[PDB]
């Protein structure tokens, strides 16, 4: 039954700031996105140039 | 700063009954009760009442389909229509300060429908859908067949439009139905969270589809037939009944009490029903999951009484027979004087709880305010109920064992017995 | 008028029996009433070993106590026309009775006896063990619930909220009479319980019987200590359970919610009111005010859809769920996400005006009878540690405007990583990345 | 006096769709409003409209018109769709007005 | 249709070939040369036009018109290099595209 | 909290993200060209006409 | 059928550019000076005008780099025309063809083959006769003898006159004695086509049953003839005034009379 289903462990992949299950993941969200989007925004600058 | 209030109840010269009640609730729930239903249909217009139920959102002379829906939603209101084989209720709920708004719509829908040909054509395929979801409960299917086996006419008519007629109902049929049934003398404008003078005013100054008793329904003739639907389901639902008591029939309370004495539904979650003669009996007979209950219906000119079961296919035989013995055993004085005392409590309780919700209170008021333009005090009703001897009950029980029975069952009926083996 | 009716509603009385318990009730003039105890317990309080205990308990809480074995317990309740129901969830449990106000006291005794002296019949346990296993197979066919379980299973993966209320197959097959016992003693405790009642009952008469049956007082400060649960981490992710043999598909998408105490919840509930809900039997059809509902009808996008703002102590799930044919999932998700974007970006005053009215009548509806009102009381003290009148709610609702809906919605929704659960014939539902993009601009 | 009537009758005749057996309404460009109205027409009125149109297209491809005796007469032209079309537009404007807050 | 990306007769085409197009989840770098070949084509055409605008097809002027392009046209030399080498890049990519095809039996 | 500040002010709204890329490019170009030209001329000190010019300049 | 129409206008514009750059290639006197007049039209654009023209020229006047780039353009554009034709027919098939009565033809459709394949091949040979007759018996009826004289940068022909298909527009360009004003009138004379779909007030699609519009229609056609004729004459009385009249009425018929009359006709139908 579905009750016996659980999401595997993604610690071998999680970013450092969301590795701990008892910590809000929202507090590190803006940084996690700010960084990824920074890469993208920079690639856009290099491309425009 | 509000307090208590009276349950007024005028009754205009044209026969329209008006019952109101201020409970100072922040929410008002008005409704238009009417004596209409599949009961009044004939072979020719079968299902017309079902479609009419779904046609509530169609355009009227006063409001368009669009404004009816947008208008009512504009003020967090709602509009719905409930119906039985013999009565149709159109009620609207909304916050007090919007009763005026919502009212225009309730009015238009019940008295000024336009049943535009195209809107109607578009709506009919809905009958298929509405009916498909309803029939997901086996309960609904067997009750349909039940009334079809119990009667030869009127009440025998199904509550959901038969398939061969989906798409064939006409605007003329809807109009003629409304004209010959939605008459001032068969209607009642009931309301809660309102002031009689206000509700009373709306009725008279707005309700125009006029007087008369309209076309009267044919009398309900008992058949005592037997319909079996072999559909292969692991569970077998079966119902066995006998002509019971009619609405208001003195013999009503007797069956009500016998109902609660035999077993009228669970009271404890996942708990067994000990106070249930019928359940306890079936339980002793079968080891597998099942369900048994006392069935009971009261209509204007008739009623049905018996038991409804649900059991695995292989044990249907024993489960149904077990339920039968519990009825005989009861017809043969096998009813304690304390049993009748307990049942009378569950009955008084049930009734009293039924009116906790706005939907239940309004339905109680209007139901009675329709079939007798009056209102029995919750004490007189209790006074009438407990004043039911142990004899009465045993008699009701006898009337069942001796009366001609009709039966309906569906599922893998390979082990389900025929009415003449009970 | 409306206002006046809100002010004239009888106030909710509260008192605390220094042993830790709280007794609250709302008085009316009804010969009938409902009373029960709302416990701050649930699957979230369980762990890997005792998951499904509180549920296993919920099954025995009605099969008899020490003072009175099964048959005796049932007969007594049945014979008085009272109704005994209850439920167990993730952060909240409840056992309540519907009966004649005339029996409020005997009931309170019965409640106390249930929560304190459950027989936990060794033989009944093995019997319910098989019943529960059957209920898990019954519920496994309830897509909507399989879907919300999965939504929690991934939204809160690795934590406590990830577990289901019913528990595991292994737990149910091996939970011990001692475990259930331990569960009860550990959680069913005065400071974490609320005796709620509504109908025609004397608050004092209620509190009196309360003192009489809920007596055991505490000495230390830790016995008056309600344990704060550890945080449950939210995770933008998805779980895809595919079975093309299923007729329809269920999809649920959600972002992390604030949690009970947060005022923003009034705004989220207004927002959800704008989007509303729908199913193929809403006569309103193509004229429904909910844009998503309109589109659903027009394009036949789904069989039904619903928004939700599920709260908890410190978190919540704000999202929506829909059922659609395998070939219309993509368009539905497209419009659903599209509407969320409109919320954060282009909400109208008209939109909220309507949503507000809709919300008011919705709150008023959750107080329709003694049981629903009682449930409000239990839940309110247990979550807000106090009852919140309809007048307060209306006060808060009235303050909400388009701008507010946008900021709040932009706050919890815009450019967030959602949690996704899809069950059934879901091949048409595009990948996470595509869905993730539906979280911004529009 | 009867100026407008005179003018309309002249135009009708000058227009000439009646030479193909078409009613004024048969000639309307099928925009959204018209398409909706057409769907509300009773079966017979609809089938009749269709024949008149197919017949006219046949005349158009043949480069012929109908014999003068079969031309529709100004006063016998039946405005079969106008009533429907007006309701349709009336409804549309209501939705439009209403959706503007 | 609810969203333009699918109803519009032109976008519909872009959507069905570069947006919603179903692609195998495991194709490797060897499946990159199709798009690269497309870009060479667009690149070659664009640089070719630019060169053609200063070229002169006549035996007495061909050689020098190319010289004129590389020596006098703003970035003429650059555009010529990009065109001449682009042709090589085109063949490198077509050969690898072919290799991938033979190896993975794409020719089926 | 630069990544955080940058996200809210620049990267969140698609509009602001676009303005950030425009100015970013403007700034980048000016700096990249200058630095690039410097690095190139430095690796070729004394070989460019820029370096030699003064000897024959005599306007 | 707005998309079919709009792409239709793009096709016209592209064909115009094509014919222009193509006409310049033989490099006769008319090729050169026409290339001079046309390119200098762009210099009328304020601020960027001079800059764009010199850019397009690749120098300070129409010269060799103009010629070589024009050849390349002339070679390329025809293919853009072919491609956009596919888009044209693609939008068209979304609805299929309209027809002379302007009423739905769903009740009476027929396969393109062999009905229109045969009809089309017939139309082909009918138009092919004049074409070949002209080309084979009167090769130079339409060209300017001036183009049989090698371009001379220093001598401008006395009467610079464009190819017949550009005369009406040229006429309009000259109506406005102000450089920029005349250029705008010229641009508008063609771009006015993008506006047509929005000036439709008739409740009927075609003009078949609209006698007043039909008159207005032929007036417009004749107005075009007048402009064509005017564009071939020298700027002098009475041409100048006749020209401005025709120009003014051209725009008046399209922007005012057509929608106005369309509305007027609706009322005469009692709509
Ligand atoms: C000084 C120079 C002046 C510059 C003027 C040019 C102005 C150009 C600015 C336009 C604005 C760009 C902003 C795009 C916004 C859309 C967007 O979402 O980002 C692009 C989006 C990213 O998505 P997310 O990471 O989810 O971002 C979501 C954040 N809300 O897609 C991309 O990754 C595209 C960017 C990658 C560019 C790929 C090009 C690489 C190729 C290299 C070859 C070199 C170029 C030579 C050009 C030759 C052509 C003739
Ligand atoms: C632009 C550049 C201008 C260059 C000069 C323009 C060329 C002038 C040569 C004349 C062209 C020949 C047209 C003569 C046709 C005569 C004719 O049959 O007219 C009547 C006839 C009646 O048809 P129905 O109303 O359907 O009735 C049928 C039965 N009920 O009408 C038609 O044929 C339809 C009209 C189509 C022809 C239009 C061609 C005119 C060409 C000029 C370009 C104009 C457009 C530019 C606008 C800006
Ligand atoms: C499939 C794309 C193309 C390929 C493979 C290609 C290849 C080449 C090659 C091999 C050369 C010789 C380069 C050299 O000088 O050493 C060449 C020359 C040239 N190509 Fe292309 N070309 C392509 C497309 C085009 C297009 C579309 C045009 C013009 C519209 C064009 C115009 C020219 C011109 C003018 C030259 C002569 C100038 C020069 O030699 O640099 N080419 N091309
Ligand atoms: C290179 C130019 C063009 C080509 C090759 C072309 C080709 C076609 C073809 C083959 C058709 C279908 C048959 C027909 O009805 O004639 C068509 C129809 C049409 N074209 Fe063009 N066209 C061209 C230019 C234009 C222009 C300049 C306009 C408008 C400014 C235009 C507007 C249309 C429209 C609206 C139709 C619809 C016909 C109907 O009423 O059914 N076309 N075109
Ligand atoms: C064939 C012709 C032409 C073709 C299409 C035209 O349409 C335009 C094309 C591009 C830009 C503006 C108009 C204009 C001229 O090209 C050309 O040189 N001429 N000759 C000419 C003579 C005097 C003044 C202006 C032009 C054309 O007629
Ligand atoms: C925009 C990029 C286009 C790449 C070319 C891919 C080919 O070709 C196909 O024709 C069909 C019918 O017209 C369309 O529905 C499809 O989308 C299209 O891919
Ligand atoms: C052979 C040329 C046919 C005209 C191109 C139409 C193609 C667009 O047509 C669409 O595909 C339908």
């Amino acid at each position: 039954v579905h009750n016996d289903v659980t999401v595997p462990d993604f610690s071998a992949y999680r970013r450092e700031d969301v590795m701990d299950a008892t910590t809000s993941s929202q507090t590190s969200s803006e940084d996690r996105k700010g960084f990824s989007y920074l890469v993208t925004a920079t690639a856009c600058v290099a491309t425009a140039y | 700063c509000p307090g208590a209030e009276d349950l007024e109840i005028t009754k205009l010269p044209n026969g329209l009954i008006i019952a109101s009640l201020e409970n100072f609730s922040p929410a008002s729930r008005i409704g238009v009760f009417i004596k209409a239903g599949s009961r009044y249909e004939t072979t020719a217009n079968l299902g017309t009442a079902h479609l009419l139920r779904l046609a509530s959102p169609l355009t009227t002379k006063g409001a368009s389909s669009f404004r009816i829906t947008r208008g009512i939603e504009a003020v967090g209101g709602s509009l719905s229509v409930y119906s039985t084989r013999e009565k149709m209720t159109y009620c609207v709920e909304c916050l007090r300060d919007h009763v005026d708004t919502v009212m225009e719509y309730l009015l238009n829908v019940t008295t000024a429908p336009e049943f535009r040909p195209w809107e109607v054509t578009d709506l009919q395929p809905q009958l298929k859908v509405d009916k498909a979801v309803a029939f997901q409960s086996p309960q609904v299917g067997v009750l349909e067949n039940l009334h079809a086996a119990a009667y030869k006419t009127a009440l025998a008519n199904p509550l959901y439009c038969p398939d061969y007629r989906i798409g064939k109902i006409t605007s003329e049929q809807l109009h003629h139905f409304v004209q010959n049934n939605f008459t001032s003398a068969r209607m009642a404008l009931v309301g809660i969270g309102v002031k009689h003078s206000d509700l009373k005013q709306v009725a008279e100054q707005f309700l125009n589809i006029r007087s008369g008793a309209g076309t009267s329904s044919a009398k309900a003739t008992y058949w005592g037939g037997e319909i079996r639907e072999q559909n292969g389901h692991s569970l077998v639902h079966a119902a066995v009944v006998t002509e019971g008591a009619a609405v208001g029939s003195a013999e009503a309370n007797a069956f009500s009490v016998l109902q609660h004495v035999l077993g009228a539904g669970p009271l404890i979650k996942r708990g067994s029903s000990v106070t249930s003669k019928l359940y306890q009996g079936v339980a002793k007979a079968t080891t597998q999951p099942f369900d048994a209950s006392a069935f009971n219906v009261n209509y204007s000119d008739s009623g049905l009484f018996g038991f409804y079961t649900i059991s695995q296919a292989a044990h249907a035989g024993e489960v149904i027979r077990a339920a039968m013995n519990q009825l005989k055993a009861a017809a043969q004085g096998g009813v304690t004087e304390e049993d009748v005392t307990k049942a009378k409590n569950q009955l008084k309780a049930t009734y009293l709880m039924s009116v906790e919700t706005a939907q239940g209170l309004l339905n109680e008021i209007g139901s009675e305010a329709l079939l007798s333009g009056t209102h029995t005090a919750p004490s007189v009703v209790a006074q009438k109920i407990d004043s039911v001897t142990s004899a009465d009950v045993v008699n009701a029980a006898k009337k069942f064992v001796s009366g001609k029975k009709s039966m309906a069952a569906s599922g893998d009926l390979g082990s389900t017995p025929f009415l003449d083996e009970l | 008028t409306y206002a006046q009716t809100l002010q004239n509603i009888p106030e909710t009385n509260v008192t605390t029996l220094d042993n830790g318990l709280r007794v609250a009730s709302e008085e009316s003039s009804q010969p009938t009433c409902t009373v029960g105890v709302w416990i701050g317990a649930g699957s979230r309080y369980e762990n890997e070993k005792n998951n499904g205990a509180g549920y296993f308990v919920e099954h025995l809480a009605f099969k008899g106590t020490k003072k009175r074995p099964c048959a005796a317990f049932e007969k007594e309740v049945e014979s008085m026309g009272a109704h005994f129901n209850g439920y167990t969830s993730r952060e909240q449990t409840a056992f309540y009775i519907k009966a004649l106000s005339k029996d409020m006291p005997k009931v309170v005794e019965l409640l106390a006896d249930v929560v304190q002296n459950c027989a936990l019949e060794e033989s009944q346990i093995e019997k319910e063990r098989g019943v529960i296993l059957q209920e898990l197979k019954e519920m496994d066919n309830d897509m909507t619930n399989v879907t919300f379980d999965y939504l929690h299973a991934t939204a809160f993966q690795g934590t406590a909220l990830a577990r289901t209320v019913e528990g595991t197959t292994e737990n149910i097959k091996h939970l011990t009479r001692a475990d259930l016992a331990s569960y009860i003693d550990t959680h069913f405790k005065a400071p974490r319980m609320v005796l709620a009642a509504a109908g025609g009952i004397s608050h004092k008469e209620l509190v009196d019987a309360a003192r009489q049956h809920f007596s055991g007082v505490s000495f230390t400060y830790k016995e008056d200590a309600v344990p704060i649960l550890p945080r449950c981490r939210f995770t933008g992710s998805e779980i895809r359970a595919r079975d093309d043999a299923l007729p329809v598909a269920h999809v649920a998408l959600a972002v992390e919610g604030p949690g009970w105490a947060d005022p923003d919840n009034v705004v989220l509930h207004v927002a959800n009111a704008i989007i509303g809900r729908y199913d193929r039997t809403f006569g309103g059809g193509k004229h429904l005010s909910s844009r998503l509902a309109a589109l659903a009808v027009e394009h036949k996008l789904c069989h039904s859809f619903q928004t939700f703002n599920t709260s908890y102590s410190d978190t919540g799930l704000f999202g929506f769920h829909f059922v659609a044919d395998p070939l219309s999932i993509d368009d539905m998700m497209f419009c659903a996400q599209g509407e969320w974007m409109r919320l954060c970006t282009s909400t109208t005053e008209s939109e909220v005006k309507r949503a507000k009215n809709h919300l008011r009548s919705a709150m008023v509806a959750q107080l329709d009878g003694t049981t629903p009102v009682c449930e409000t009381i239990g839940s309110h003290l247990l979550n807000y540690g106090r009852r919140i009148s309809l007048e307060e709610w209306d006060s808060r609702i009235s303050a909400v405007d388009a701008r507010m809906v946008r900021d709040v919605c932009s706050k919890y929704i815009y450019d967030k990583c959602p949690a996704l659960a899809a069950v059934g014939p879901i091949e048409q539902l595009l990948d996470y990345n595509r869905i993730r993009s539906g979280m911004y601009w529009i | 006096g009867r100026l407008m009537d005179r003018i309309r009758k002249w135009y009708y005749n000058a227009a000439g769709f009646n030479k193909y057996g078409l009613m004024r309404d048969d000639t309307l460009y099928e925009d959204d409003d018209v398409k909706e109205a057409l769907k509300r027409l009773p079966e017979d009125l609809y089938n009749e409209r269709m024949f008149r149109i197919k017949r006219a297209l046949d005349l158009s491809l043949k480069h012929r018109i109908l014999p003068k005796e079969q031309w529709v007469k100004y006063e016998e032209d039946k405005p079969y769709l106008e009533p429907y079309l007006k309701e349709v537009i009336r409804e549309r404007l209501e939705r439009e007005a209403w959706n503007k807050k | 249709a609810p969203n333009i990306r699918k109803s519009h007769p032109l976008l519909k085409m872009i959507n069905n070939s570069l947006i919603d197009l179903p692609a195998p989840s495991n194709i490797s770098a060897w499946w990159n040369f199709g798009s690269l070949l497309a870009v060479c084509l667009m690149t070659q055409i664009l640089t070719g036009l630019l060169l053609a605008m200063h070229y002169t097809a006549d035996t007495s002027l061909a050689f020098s018109s190319v010289a004129h392009t590389c020596r006098n046209v703003q970035y003429g030399w650059l555009i010529r290099n990009l065109h001449a080498n682009g042709a090589s890049f085109f063949f490198i990519c077509i050969f690898l595209h072919i290799g991938r095809g033979l190896y993975y039996g794409s020719y089926l | 909290a630069l990544l955080r500040q940058a996200y809210s002010a620049l990267f969140r709204r698609t509009s602001t993200f676009a303005l950030t890329v425009v100015l970013g490019a403007v700034l980048f170009e000016r700096a990249f060209d200058q630095g690039a030209d410097a690095i190139f001329e430095h690796l070729n000190e004394g070989k460019l006409w820029k370096h030699i010019k003064h000897k024959y300049e005599a306007s | 059928y707005k998309e079919t129409w709009n792409t239709g206008v793009i096709l016209l514009l592209t064909l115009m550019a094509t014919a222009f750059v193509g006409y310049v290639l033989p490099w006769g006197q008319m090729s050169f000076w026409g290339a001079t007049v046309i390119t200098n039209l762009f210099s009328a654009i304020p601020y960027i005008g001079h800059t764009l023209v010199e850019w397009a020229w690749g120098g300070f006047s129409v010269d060799n780099p103009t010629l070589t780039r024009f050849f390349a353009l002339h070679f390329l554009l025809p293919f853009a025309i072919a491609g956009i034709t596919i888009i044209h027919l693609t939008f068209l098939h979304e609805s299929g063809s309209n027809n002379p009565l302007g009423i739905s033809s769903d009740s009476d459709k027929i396969p393109f083959h062999p009905y229109y394949s045969f009809k089309d091949i017939l139309g082909l040979t009918l138009m092919l006769t004049p074409f070949l007759t002209l080309a084979l018996f009167s090769p130079n009826l339409l060209g300017d003898p001036e183009n049989f004289t090698p371009a001379n940068p220093l001598v401008t022909p006395p009467h610079i006159k464009p190819e017949w298909y550009f005369l009406f527009a040229y006429a309009i360009l000259r109506s406005i004695p102000n450089k920029l004003g005349g250029v705008l009138a010229l641009a508008a004379s063609v771009l006015i086509l993008f506006l047509i779909p929005f000036l439709h007030k008739s409740k009927q699609r075609t003009m078949t049953f609209r006698p007043l519009s039909q008159t207005l229609f032929w007036l417009l056609v004749a107005n075009l003839l007048i402009l064509t004729w005017i564009g071939s004459q020298p700027v002098e009385h009475p041409f100048i005034i006749i020209g401005q009249m025709a120009s003014l009425s051209y725009f008046t018929i399209l922007l005012i009379l057509f929608p106005t009359i369309g509305t007027l006709e609706n009322k005469m139908l009692n709509y």
